[PDB]
């Protein structure tokens, strides 16, 4: 989940540039700029709030599979502590499907994808 | 036709969609009962952690 | 009128059921939120009980 993220990032440091113009970016730069802000906004994280792994690779999954467009900037790290706190609410056994099926070669599994998947539309219709 | 059709439509669709909030207020009621049973659940754990940590 | 008649009450319900299922999920998290404080109150107060009985 984080090989994706660094490739966003990257396009989005690439991209900074043309961040200055306004409406000179087409969809595909304007898309991936927000992306970027979205990304960078997302790492954005308190102090002393430590995420245990499961939670990083959920929040990472969430962020940058295209769950987290519609999602404004301002409120992405209020997003992120609020699907954490479902998350360990909601869907326990989520997280530790998660843990325990961290170490596999093909993490994205069908019965982890799925899961998530529904936890982030569970969560995103309760928003 | 028009008129007809779109009144008509209009209360179907408005049924199909009274349909749909139905089942979306059902999750609500169904998500805050079972997000109150996992707070009682993750504070009894908190609570218990803290009282092994006070032994 | 009536075809957008439709998506004007359909709306309505959709919003309707929004802040039913935000004002329910507000409730029940106050509700929590209360509840976990009392516990943990709790636990600091059974803490309080295992010093005095360490003393």
């Amino acid at each position: 989940v984080a090989g994706k993220l660094k490739g966003e990032l990257a396009q989005f440091r690439d991209l900074a540039a043309f961040a200055q113009f306004a409406s000179d970016l087409d969809a595909t730069t304007k898309a991936q700029i927000e992306r970027g802000q979205r990304l960078q906004e997302l790492l954005k994280q308190p102090q002393y709030q430590p995420l245990p792994v499961e939670d990083q690779v959920a929040v990472l999954y969430a962020a940058t599979n295209n769950y987290l467009d519609d999602v404004p900037v301002p409120l992405i790290t209020k997003w992120r502590d609020d699907f954490l706190a479902f998350l360990r609410t909601a869907h326990p056994e989520v997280r530790k499907l998660i843990y325990d099926n961290r170490l596999d070669r093909k993490f994205p599994t069908p019965e982890v994808k799925e899961a998530l998947e529904a936890a982030i539309k569970e969560f995103k219709a309760t928003s | 036709e028009q008129l007809a059709n779109a009144r008509r439509d209009y209360e179907a669709e408005i049924a199909r969609a009274r349909q749909e909030a139905a089942k979306i207020v059902a999750q609500a009621q169904e998500r805050a009962k079972q997000q109150e049973a996992e707070i009682i659940a993750q504070a009894r754990r908190e609570a218990e952690r803290l009282k092994e940590e006070a032994r």
